[PDB]
């Protein structure tokens, strides 16, 4: 299943993705230095912090205490669609999902 | 400029890490990786958790996957040593005979893991007997963690810790030692030893503190360990011995150089060394602590990566981040360990929650001020801890331990009232 990450500046990254891995594992593993998951992946940092279009906000398990807790600390904007990237483990239903970098 | 080469020595978390974080400030001159390990940069905290486990993907060990170093023009130059640092003439040079240029050079060599002074001859080179710190050891010893054999563990920090609750799971016997009067001794309040001592011993690990191994029994064949020998005269019967006692920085290629050292690569604020060309990062940095005041020297994942983005920042001009809250985290079985900040000195702690149960908070004080604090199965008043440190907010110690008083509220308060 392929992912977009609408990075920096603008400009966006496609990738490839094993399904059952994190966006986050992806984006840092693939240079996408916007997006950093100090952490480990966990949820327990919010670095991972990205923004998931309405296009696919549905049919992603919904972010549950954990991640509602962290996310909260997100240096950046908290936005109604704002989640951990790392918590989002991809799978073929999520084909061609756009996740958005938000500014470091 | 960009036309300015960059040789960053050692290729493990905090390398790397200038070396995309530098890419990704802006940097255009050459970027050279050096290191001495032949295997694509992976990640450690792994190596003692899930990977040990055997529940986790040699692959998703990868820093980043091997191309990503191309397509960001960061030449890795793998299974390489660097012997000596030519200072004036400002160069590296390496064990193939080859001379590196740098105009600026960055000191990522983390460090070796501290021998266990009985383990010479035949003892550390027997193949049941290892230390971990590398993908190597991890795998040799994943597939000696033999159901009904028996382990002894020798060392009481973390990894120490994790190793013995994965044999656990696998179901080997362990037993673990350590010199110090309980684990942890020098990093945690005694009721948080308490706290993992039950755990383990709870788990079926027989933990002998003030413990000393002062030899090994080896078999006929010399080829293997049989038994670990104690001060104390008990020989404990072993089918495996994992020694975890600590770490030694891999500074002498700056002491050779003639730039200062005390345990550990002495570096300032910007993260130079005696050498303004010379930086170090990492497990091998020591530094002066803002937020502590004093000279300390983490071993942290956190640490690595705060310290790799403070570096391309000054090499590019930029102006540097605060130090933020060093943190470090543990699993042991299920449980969620999380550490925030430096507890050495404290003259108190606050316990919020209950130390009967897997889940609570210690907050560690000096005066007034938090120093730092450890969770159990607790990240959301971890996670929030780090702005207490990093922000240096006056919360309020009375309201620590009263837990109906949420932490989101007792932060929010201080954050308002800095004065
Ligand atoms: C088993 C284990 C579990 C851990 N778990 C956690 C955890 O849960 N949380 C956490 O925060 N931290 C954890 N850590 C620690 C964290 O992973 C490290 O602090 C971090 O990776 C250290 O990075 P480093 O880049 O400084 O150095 P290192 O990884 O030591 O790497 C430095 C590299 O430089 C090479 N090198 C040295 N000298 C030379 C030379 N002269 N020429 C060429 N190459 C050279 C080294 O051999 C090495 O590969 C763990 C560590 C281990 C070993
Ligand atoms: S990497 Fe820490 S919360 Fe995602």
């Amino acid at each position: 299943s392929k992912v977009v990450y609408v990075s920096h500046d603008g400009t966006r990254r496609e990738l490839d993705v094993a399904d059952g891995v994190s966006l986050m594992q992806a984006a840092v593993s693939n240079g996408i230095y916007d997006i950093v998951g100090d952490c480990g992946g966990s949820a327990s940092c919010a670095t991972c912090h990205v923004y998931v279009n309405e296009a696919f906000t549905d049919k992603v398990p919904a972010a549950n205490e954990r991640e509602i807790g962290m996310l909260e600390s997100v240096t950046a904007e908290l936005k109604p669609n704002s989640r951990l990237s790392c918590q989002i483990i991809m799978t073929p239903e999520l084909d061609g999902i756009v996740v958005d970098v938000p500014d470091r | 400029n960009a036309n300015d080469n960059v040789v960053i020595v050692g290729t493990g978390l905090a390398g790397v890490e200038v070396a995309f974080g530098l890419r990704a400030s802006g940097w255009e001159g050459n970027i050279r990786l050096v290191g001495d390990a032949t295997v694509i940069p992976h990640h450690l905290p792994p190596l003692s958790k899930a990977y040990l486990a055997g529940k986790a993907t040699a692959e998703s060990l990868y820093l980043r996957t091997p191309d990503a170093y191309a397509a960001q023009n960061i030449q890795l130059l793998g299974g390489t040593q660097v012997t000596a640092i030519n200072r004036d003439r400002q160069q590296v040079i390496l064990s193939d005979g080859r001379a590196l240029d740098y105009d600026r050079l960055v000191l990522a060599t983390g460090g070796r893991p501290r021998p266990l002074p009985v383990a010479s001859g035949a003892v550390g080179k027997a193949n049941n007997f290892r230390y971990l710190r590398t993908l190597e050891d991890a795998e040799c010893i994943r597939r000696q963690l033999i159901a009904d054999n028996r382990l002894v563990v020798i060392g009481g920090g973390y990894i120490g810790l994790e190793v013995a609750a994965t044999a656990i799971k696998a179901n080997m016997h362990v037993t673990l030692l350590d010199t110090a009067a309980r684990v942890l001794e020098r990093v945690t309040a005694p009721p948080v030893s308490a706290f993992y001592e039950h755990l383990h011993r709870e788990a079926g690990v027989d933990i002998r503190t003030g413990t000393q191994v002062c030899g090994f029994e080896m078999s006929t064949d010399q080829q293997k360990v049989t038994a670990v020998l104690c001060e104390d005269g008990t020989r404990l019967p072993a089918d495996l011995v994992i020694a975890g006692i600590g770490l030694i920085p891999n500074c002498e290629l700056a002491s050779a150089a003639g730039l200062q050292v005390d345990n550990g690569i002495v570096i300032n604020e910007h993260m130079q060394t005696s050498d303004p060309l010379i930086m170090a990062v990492g497990d091998c940095a020591r530094f002066h602590s803002q937020l502590y005041d004093r000279w300390v020297r983490i071993e942290s994942v956190p640490n690595a990566l705060e310290q790799a983005r403070k570096i391309a920042a000054i090499l590019c001009g930029k102006v540097p981040r605060d130090e933020a809250a060093p943190w470090f985290w543990s699993d042991q079985y299920e449980i969620g360990l999380k550490m925030v900040g430096l507890s050495e000195g404290y003259d108190r702690i606050i316990v919020r929650g209950s130390l009967a149960q897997p889940d609570f908070s210690v907050f560690y004080l000096q005066g007034d001020r938090v120093l730092a604090v450890d969770t159990v199965n607790r990240p959301v008043e971890f996670n929030q801890s780090k702005q207490i440190i990093t922000d240096r907010l006056p919360v309020e110690p009375n309201l620590l331990g009263d837990e109906s008083v949420p932490l989101k509220e007792i932060i929010a308060a201080a954050k308002a009232e800095l004065s």
